[PDB]
């Protein structure tokens, strides 16, 4: 008779005792058990196909994804933990700063500023919670999907962050359209068709090796560093506080991103020709990430600085992992 | 201050956009979305019954699990489980099995509408039941997790839907058809409509009833848990169903209904109805698997249906009638084929089990009974070899279940063959080889179990080479709950 | 060498049982009842086991043989007590 | 035999089901079971006539103290989920600021006011902790003790945010004497001088009621407006955007302290001659109230001007109770 | 980022100053604060050894509610109590009973040293304290009141501090001396070190344990929570003894303990030593009262003393001796007057029990056995009339518990008697007539039940008049936990 | 009317019994025998009780009267059994 273990049979001999996050979130795909016929039924379907297509076949290799470990080890039960904290201070700062008058004391140029480059960031925060859901379902193990799946979470709160001070606002500045033009903004404002172009374009790359690259390596860092850092800089120095704090807020969910992007890339290149996989993935992509941070940030205050900066910024985060 | 959610809840869903530098058939591929011709227009019609905002469900679901893992903590060293009844402790070898990486699975299909439903409502209502099939799917590995070391048994917990056992492939056949490997719109009315809303919403209500009636606090904490959930996500095929309707797809909306709704009796029909009348010890048997249906399953179905302007499905008489028999036969199969799954079947027929069967279901003992009486006289004359089969049985090319049915004094056992492409298929039932029939491309070169017996796929081609192939081997495989202890009422 | 299956009357189940194409219908039922009589149907002594293709009700003869009676692999046959 | 009752036999007839503030908070002092002999001891013991002289002969009177009700009905339970929530916001405050390096932002004339004005109140919040920690065990009723219980956690959270941005700034300016000057501060600066003499002499008020008065009447909004008020507008216009939040966050534990006084005054007006006993107490205080407000707001920027506030502000606390 | 703890928690201590507008000793009055003649700069070399800040503690205690709320939450239903072992269920009344107006009265005990300690690291954690005795008055009446339904006798959780009923009185006599009138310092020596470090820490471990042997995960649940608060503030009087040691303090500093050790140990020997050894069922009997004594209290005692630079108390011997016989007498006391207690008292003298009895203080059975004897006899007789009492039995004018000790063939009954001022005193032991002449101001003219009944007070001055004196009733009157169902064993 | 407490041989607990000033000493061990002996303690026929001042031991004879013993209120006295 075999004899019961001390963990799950595909941890026993790992050394020191498995965690939970171990436990938890190993090896839970069973569609790449069979690559031939991933699901249980015909394997001509057009789900077959898409997931032999886009995650068997995609040029990223490695013979082993599910040994991938996220750095932050973060499980369900610790995310909400963690945000629930976090929550309590974002909540609590727009409960205080309401109280407060804090959007009251900002100055009309602000406002409209605001209208102009802060509310019309709920669609590509939206499209950002796409791209990340579209990384969920198609990653080929348990441990790179659950990663996706906090992330997504973090990019619908960043929407519903958005979603909340544009109604506090349009309740403030009932004249500017707070809440109804966004969405012609997003559509037909200059300064955001970069970034509408590059995600777009981004939402339809369906490799899943590519879409990990166009979404996360490529154009979070480049929405991340015009929207949150030269955005809640600008803020910051123009008196608003509220959202120089929102963006800082949001920002510690970006390292996160980045953390596990990192972990991963590290992982890939423990495989010959990734590096050059996941370069000419780069290569395709950042040209529209540049034009995306151009034309944004040149619309800006000071807008050829905040190009120069949102540009390095950027590139450097890809920089630091080879 | 803080606004009211009602004030600036449509900001959250006022994300759709018109896209320029793509198509929009090419940003909602129809194979991935299935709008169904239908305009983004008229899918911004999507209005969700139950709403919530990012800060509630972290706060509401921190506290879910500061209780749950509260409650198993604090009754760890308890051990119940070392002294429950056996039958339940089947009971939840059968459950964590069955559906840990299912739940988890079921997370993809939410990330599917989240991404690829075209009605901004439905695709953030999947992000929160994206969150929430990640909690299933890691508490009911945290939980079982527990007992590794009482029983190689638990270790299924995460090994089944990884083996060719046959009722994991029965699970991932239901799982990958409803789920997996369907559009957007056809995941919201079949998983969350037909399967969760359907059944699992008041089946879960059920299960941690009986767990606390089982002495069993942490299962019923876990489950009750989880079961607070499910309406959350649950919620999302009711609008997709409404706006097919009222654009011009009632048929298309009636057929998914109609095959998912039938898919889900199946599995329910062999992992929960053999649960309630016959791994549950009697005196603490509440109603019978077909009162729980009639009561808390099928007039539900009805009233969901007719408020959605929809109609019975074709075979709902024939299901209403299958009531009385279907899950007696999974039950049975499933006992006389107990080396063939991960947990000890509870055969549940002595005297006392036997006449709570002949009330719940008159004419019992003279059909089903008939085959348990040879069972039992071949126990008590200590032919026990003549209790376990030398062969397989012959499995739905549909549901992957074994064909069983009316046994005994009513002998109704019917085959509903179909020769298709030079083929022949069999099905246990008429609405199984409807649902074949109907989408053929979906099922065609699906083989089960038997199928790749007979193919050359399974060798050494006997029984102990099934078992191997299944993953099977002494220490898993089930035998009687309660050891023959219910022989000796018989002598 | 050949697949059938077996609908044996009174049982709950259908089985698969290979059998012989050489099979007379009456080697069949042997085949057949070894799975079901006295595991889960008792006997009928007083009865001779027929053999039915399921699909048509068509009976074959006692003597006819595997070869002979046009089945489909796999095809269920109903397995019947008659005197 | 006795039949079991719904509800505790003292609450039993209260038409709607007790709540869980009154189940777990109502009549649970035993010492005034007895008045003659509070204690289960000898009868005159030091303690005894304690309780006798300055709980019991209180010329504060009613007949039934226990039928008081804190009107945010706080139980531990629902007192540490509020606290942990409005921690979480001050303690994200604290980290995402110093991120950020707010500190080294300030200048170095507000660093200094911070030295003087700022981190010497360590030596008041532990007074008012001192004076609320004494009337908790002095009150007539556990309703009345609790309020006092909770408040006197309030004040612990009051010092220990003033602990911690102590360090902070000492660690930031470690020529300013951070951290080690307070006492002298406290002691010698005649800003301080008032508040001091008027909390060590309200410290010594033994009577219940008059410590009460003292306490949560007179001083705490003297102090409430002069260092959270008038000190944090000060700071948010001079830039000192930590301590603008920080003194509003700990502004909202003292709404709820006067709330509680405000439904205890409310109270004992039920019964004649109450009033007079309160406004007596108010006239004996309030002349030290001034000259502490005087002397501290006096010495700010534009010290004339905080000093009518401070003094119509806390003023209005008492008016709007009767 | 946050600074480290250790960088900045000094800053909160340091809260001491020089005051000049009152002076020192007006500000701390001797009689509240204790400060002994050591100055202010010598008392702020307190160190407590476990720190905790604000924020911390609301987010750990937080938990700990959000954890044993939740537990009673999910087994309320299941309804344990009213399928407990009865002697169980009289366990947790008397708990109740006994402790939770006392716990709440102990924030009082903190505040004080809150108020009028000299030591600013004294002040704080007494505020930690006074916080963490709120909790556990509230929490030890939400979880009893859960049965107020079922027995008036679970009203005395509210009820009982405020009666004459003689427990009650004993519970206050002990309390109101320990804590409730006594200066800060004193406070802390008495209440934190000697009660709270010296016994009632380690005796809700215990409890815990017998309430999870019992199969009372609720109450299991809230004493393990409840019991990991108690460190964080009874390491308050470690540090108070260190600088009185240190100063010229060290024999008042004993004189402190040696009382407050001795009281302890009364109210242990009639609410713990009973519940053992008599009322836990014998299959569940871990240790006895004598054993858990030994291994956990008295060790520790001369351990913390001896490194305190503090001698064992002069009655140490006797106390050690007295772990064989003083529970023993308080058991069959509380029986005997059972209708004067709130709870029924298990009797716990079958012959299973005996023989274990008998191997856990040998010579029990031809010393306690006698009694017992007798009372078996009457009842297998049928003359209950003769188990019950038709007196007062004498109490001690310190513990206020009865004067009982040795009965049978080794009949060692004892009354330390004292006449002072015009007035007969009796005593238990010689510590408790000691406890009275160190101070004799401080319990001069307080009177016992017994001197109550005597002196005209209690009116009819008959049983049932005492009775009516002291709240009780038909319905909470006490009488056998199993209602004499042992007897049947004797016929 | 006069309170004394009863300290019973190979009984446990000392009782308050009250007596009259005017029992002799055999009708006070009476008195406490009622609190005791076939309760708490057996008989002894083939025994005489006897009343001793329980502070200091001394023995009172069986014939004299409480009045006469000069004891205190509330006085504690053991009751022996005696030949
Ligand atoms: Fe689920
Ligand atoms: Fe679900
Ligand atoms: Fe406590
Ligand atoms: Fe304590």
């Amino acid at each position: 008779a075999l004899k019961p273990l001390k963990t799950w049979s595909h941890l026993a001999g790992n050394r020191r005792r498995p965690s939970e996050y171990e436990v938890v979130s190993t090896n839970l795909h069973y569609f790449t058990d069979n690559p031939e016929r991933p699901w249980e039924l015909d394997s001509n379907l057009p789900m077959q196909t898409w997931y032999k297509k886009y995650c068997f076949d995609s040029p990223l290799k490695h013979d082993d994804w599910n040994a991938f470990r996220d750095p932050d080890q973060l499980v369900y039960r610790t995310y909400n933990l963690l945000q629930d904290g976090q929550e309590s201070y974002v909540q609590g700062l727009f409960d205080q700063l309401n109280d407060r008058g804090h959007d009251q004391m900002l100055t009309r140029e602000w406002v409209e500023t605001l209208a102009r480059f802060y509310t019309p960031a709920r669609y590509l925060f939206h499209a950002l919670q796409m791209g990340s859901v579209y990384i969920h379902q198609i990653a080929p193990a348990s441990t790179i999907t659950n990663c996706a799946t906090y992330e997504t979470a973090d990019h619908l709160r960043w929407l519903t962050h958005t979603a909340y001070r544009t109604r506090e606002l349009a309740n403030c500045y009932p004249d500017v359209g707070f809440g109804k033009r966004e969405r012609d903004v997003w559509e037909n404002d200059p300064a955001w068709q970069g970034f509408r172009e590059l995600i777009e374009k981004a939402l339809i790359a369906w490799d899943w090796g590519e879409a990990f690259t166009a979404i996360n390596l490529v154009t979070k860092p480049a929405v991340e560093e015009a929207l949150l850092q030269q955005l809640g800089s600008l803020a910051q120095s123009e008196g608003d506080t509220l959202l120089g704090l929102l963006a800082q807020a949001q920002k510690r969910d970006a390292e996160r991103h980045r953390r596990w992007s990192s972990a991963l890339v590290k992982m890939a290149l423990e495989k010959e020709g990734n590096r050059e996989v996941l370069q000419k993935w780069v290569a395709k992509w950042e040209p529209l990430a540049d034009k995306a941070i151009e034309a944004y940030c040149s619309a800006l205050p000071d807008g050829e600085n905040a190009i120069v900066e949102a540009k390095s910024a950027s590139r450097y985060v890809r920089q630091m992992m080879g | 201050s803080m606004l009211k959610r009602e004030d600036w809840y449509d900001l959250t869903r006022t994300t759709n956009w018109t896209p320029k530098y793509v198509t929009e058939n090419e940003l909602f591929p129809e194979e991935m979305s299935g709008a169904r011709g239908i305009s983004m227009e008229a899918w911004e019609k999507y209005d969700e019954p139950y709403k919530i905002t990012y800060p509630e469900y972290v706060s509401i679901q921190r506290e879910k699990d500061s209780g749950a893992y509260s409650i198993k903590a604090a009754l760890e060293r308890d051990g119940f489980v070392d002294r429950a009844d056996p039958g339940w402790v089947s009971t939840m070898q059968l459950h964590f099995g069955a559906i840990a990486l299912e739940e988890y699975a079921a997370s993809t299909a939410e990330a599917r509408m989240a991404r690829f439903a075209k009605a901004p409502g439905n695709r953030n209502m999947a992000t929160f039941g994206m969150m929430d099939e990640n909690r299933h799917g890691q508490i009911q590995l945290y939980f079982p997790y527990a007992n590794v070391k009482r029983s190689r048994k638990w270790d299924w917990a995460h090994k089944a839907i990884h083996t060719n056992e046959w009722a994991a492939i029965a699970a991932r056949s239901f799982f990958d058809d409803m789920m997996m490997t369907r559009d957007s719109v056809a995941v919201s009315i079949m998983l969350t409509f037909a399967f969760e809303t359907g059944f699992t919403n008041m089946q879960f209500l059920g299960l941690a009833a009986d767990a606390a009636e089982a002495g069993d606090h942490t299962f019923a904490s876990l489950i009750s848990s989880i079961q607070t959930d499910e309406s959350r996500h649950a919620q999302q095929g009711g609008p997709s169903l409404k706006i097919l309707v009222e654009n011009g797809k009632k048929d298309e909306a009636q057929q998914m209904v109609d095959v998912a709704i039938w898919r889900s009796w199946k599995l329910f029909s062999v992992l929960t109805g053999p649960i309630m009348d016959y791994y549950t010890p009697l005196e603490s048997r509440n109603q019978s698997f077909k009162e729980f249906m009639l009561e808390w399953i099928v007039a539900q179905f009805e009233r969901q249906l007719l408020d959605l302007g929809l109609d019975k499905p074709w075979y709902w008489d024939q299901f209403m009638q299958d009531l009385d028999e279907t899950h007696h036969g999974m039950h049975l199969g499933v006992w006389y084929w107990r080396p063939t799954v991960w947990w000890d079947p509870a055969a549940g027929v002595s005297p006392e089990e036997r006449e709570w069967l002949e009330e719940k279901y008159p004419g019992w003992n003279d059909t089903w009974g008939q085959c348990w009486d040879v069972i039992t006289d071949n126990l008590v004359n200590g032919k026990p070899e003549l209790t376990v089969p030398e062969t397989l049985p012959t499995i739905c090319n549909m549901c992957n279940l074994p064909i069983a049915h009316t046994p005994g004094n009513k002998w109704n056992v019917k085959d509903y063959q179909l020769e298709y492409e030079g083929r022949l298929y069999h099905f246990g039932s008429e609405a199984d080889r409807w649902c074949f029939q109907i989408d053929p491309e979906r099922y065609k070169n699906h083989t089960n179990l038997v199928d790749r017996f007979l193919k050359g796929e399974i060798q050494p081609a006997d029984l102990a080479g099934a078992l191997m192939y299944m993953s099977l081997e002494p220490g898993v495989m089930g035998d009687d709950a309660h050891d023959y202890e219910w022989v000796k009422a018989y002598q | 060498t050949f697949p059938i299956m077996s609908n044996f009357e009174r049982d709950f189940v259908i089985q698969l049982v290979p059998v012989d194409t050489e099979d007379t219908m009456d080697q069949v039922a042997e085949k057949c009842a070894y799975h079901s009589i006295n595991r889960r149907v008792h006997p009928q002594p007083e009865k001779i086991l027929r053999v039915r293709r399921h699909e048509d009700g068509t009976l074959f003869p006692r003597g006819m043989i595997v070869s002979d009676a046009g089945l489909r692999p796999t095809e269920t046959l109903d397995i019947i007590f008659m005197d």
